[PDB]
DNA sequence: CGCCCGCTTCGGGGCAACCCTGCCAGTCTAATACAAATCCGGCAATGGAGTCAAGACCAGGTTCG
DNA sequence: CGAACCTGGTCTTGACTCCATTGCCGGATTTGTATTAGACTGGCAGGGTTGCCCCGAAGCGGGCG
């Protein structure tokens, strides 16, 4: 498909090398994510879940 | 929502995506926002264990 | 990575393994040793009728009646109330 | 008593992050407490948390 | 005489945000000939590993004198 | 107070069955290697247009032993 290789080099250059995609931010367990809407019965300190 | 899921291939991180259950990509802006609170013990869990 | 470790069987595994000993050890001496002997339970290495015989002294035949004996013995509800969950 | 953390991407500043008490809510949707708004820059146009 | 160096331009690598969301890419002389290796299918030496039947053997809980 | 019992196993003994485990041994198949005599003699072939920045290279006008 005249797709060019990746070489060594290409590991760690630019964007997706291991450094900005790999070493620094992570998938994490114990995770989620939702859609968010307003609660203005809660305490400061709580929120909703 | 996301305890223990699929893992990827080379290297060990979680997964991505709703389409498997993947964690949330916590990136280098909130590592920065983590480091400026200061709580390291809580920035060593997320990108350990 | 459908080979790697799936994080819920080993502790199951490893509560399966403790909850196995308890068991084992409910009953007497010499019958939870034929069982750990028989099964491998000890070093991974399953000792055989002739190797149980000979490292307690007696003749197979009698290793064979009380690995009976105790597979009848565990075949009772009251030690696999606690063990039927694990399959 | 068990807070979790509320990222929100992209993460300007300081308190994208921070730590609320959860509690339970009929629903899923997560209700965020309408003053923190103004840190996390989210208005309920249907941004994610 | 040919000799060398200060500005100019040409080229060349690096970078340009962040959450989800996705999921599997191409083409022709054609066969023989032989040998090592491999494998697999079937009896044939087993003896070890298990299994049963039978009994001898106790020494203790159950009943009669 | 003793007799006799029958029964908890405890253990052994011998006889029998089954079954893996090499061991040849021969055929099937699998993989490697070699060999084909008319003449044939220097590639397709495609893309590529951002913009900015820093720096290093090649060159041209300027003077000079
Ligand atoms: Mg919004």
């Amino acid at each position: 498909g005249n797709r060019p290789l990746k070489s060594l080099s290409d590991l760690l250059k630019g964007k997706q090398g291991r450094f900005r995609q790999n070493l620094l931010g992570k998938r994490v367990d114990y995770s989620g994510r939702s859609v968010i809407v307003v609660g203005p019965q809660l305490k400061l300190h709580q929120c909703g879940l | 929502a996301r305890s223990t899921g699929p893992y990827s291939m080379i290297t060990q991180q979680p997964l991505g995506g709703k389409a498997q259950f993947g964690g949330q990509r916590f990136g280098e802006m909130e590592c920065w926002a983590m480091q400026a609170y200061g709580a390291a013990y809580t920035l060593q869990e997320l990108l350990t264990i | 990575d459908s080979e790697a470790v799936v994080a819920v069987d080993a502790v199951s595994f490893t509560l399966l393994q403790d909850q196995l000993q308890s068991v084992l050890d409910t009953l007497s001496e010499r019958e939870a040793g034929v069982v750990r002997l028989r099964f491998g339970l000890t070093d991974g290495q399953p000792r055989t009728l002739d190797e149980i015989g000979q490292v307690y002294g007696v003749t197979r035949e009698r290793i064979r009646q009380i690995e009976s004996k105790t597979m009848s013995k565990l075949r009772h509800p009251s030690r696999s109330q606690v063990l039927r969950d694990y399959l | 008593e068990h807070p979790v953390l509320l990222n929100r991407a992209p993460t300007l500043h300081r308190l994208g992050i921070q730590a609320f008490e959860p509690m339970l809510v009929e629903g899923k949707a997560i209700q965020l407490h309408p003053l923190v708004c103004e840190a996390f820059n989210a208005d309920f146009d249907g941004d994610q948390m």
